[PDB]
C-alpha cells in the first residue's frame, strides 16, 4: 500500500465547490443519463431497453494522485455496473447490455457484480479483482495515480491493490457505464495530491 | 416486463 494513499485520504475531504468542479459532466454523457436537478453529484439513467450508458467527470487528470467516492446502490446495478477511468475517446453509449467502460483501449473498469477488470474487453478476457479472492457494498473509493500510472480501489477501508497499470501520459476522467433503469450513481471527489 | 435490467 503506498504511503501517499493514506496522506491523501486522511486530509479532510474536498469541499462542495471542488466536489462540484470534479462532478459528472452534463456535457459529456450518454443522452440516456442526466445529472439530477436536486443533486449535482448524481446522475439518473432513463429506463432504455438494450442500452449501456456512460458519463465522464468534468476533470481529466494528467498528473498527481486522485481519489473519488462512487455511491452505487447494489440493487441498482443490474448485469453491468462498471466503475473506472477513461480517455476523452471512450464511447459513452452502446446498444445491448455490455461492460462499456473497459470495452476498448480507451477505458479501464471494474465490473462490480462480476468482480472483473476490463480493458480492451472486446479482445481481452476480464481479470478477477480483488486478487486475493466478494459482495460489494454501496460505496467504494477509486484511486487514480497518474504519476505511477495506476488505478486502485478501496472497499470498506480495505485497499484492494493495483487494478490497472500503464496509465501515465494519458488525460484520464472518472467514468461509469450503467444498464439499470432508474439507477442513480453519485460521485464525490475526495482529494488530490500533487506529484 | 421480460427485461432483467429494469428497462420495461
Amino acid at each position: 500500500r503506498p504511503a501517499r494513499l493514506d496522506q491523501l485520504l486522511d486530509m479532510p475531504a474536498a469541499g462542495l465547490a471542488v466536489q462540484l468542479r470534479h462532478a459528472w459532466n452534463p456535457e459529456d454523457r450518454s443522452l440516456n443519463v442526466f445529472v439530477k436537478d436536486d443533486d449535482r453529484l448524481t446522475f439518473h439513467r432513463h429506463p432504455v431497453a438494450q442500452s449501456t450508458d456512460g458519463i465522464r467527470g468534468k476533470v481529466g487528470h494528467a498528473r498527481g494522485l486522485h481519489a473519488w467516492q462512487i455511491n452505487w446502490p447494489a440493487r441498482q446495478r443490474g448485469t453491468h455496473a462498471v466503475v473506472g477511468v477513461a480517455t476523452a475517446r471512450a464511447p459513452l453509449h452502446s446498444v445491448g447490455y455490455t461492460a462499456l467502460v473497459g470495452s476498448d483501449a480507451e477505458s479501464w473498469g471494474w465490473d462490480l457484480g462480476r468482480s472483473r477488470l476490463y480493458h480492451d474487453g472486446k479482445n481481452q478476457p476480464g481479470v478477477a479483482y480483488p486478487a486475493f479472492l466478494f459482495a460489494l457494498p454501496d460505496s467504494l473509493l477509486v484511486v487514480l495515480d497518474m504519476d505511477e500510472g495506476t488505478l486502485s480501489f478501496i472497499v470498506d477501508g480495505q485497499y484492494l491493490g493495483v487494478a490497472f497499470r500503464g496509465l501515465k501520459g494519458k488525460k484520464l476522467y472518472p467514468v461509469v457505464s450503467a444498464v439499470w433503469g432508474h439507477c442513480e450513481v453519485t460521485m464525490r471527489y475526495i482529494n488530490g495530491l500533487d506529484p | 416486463x421480460v427485461d432483467i435490467n429494469n428497462n420495461c
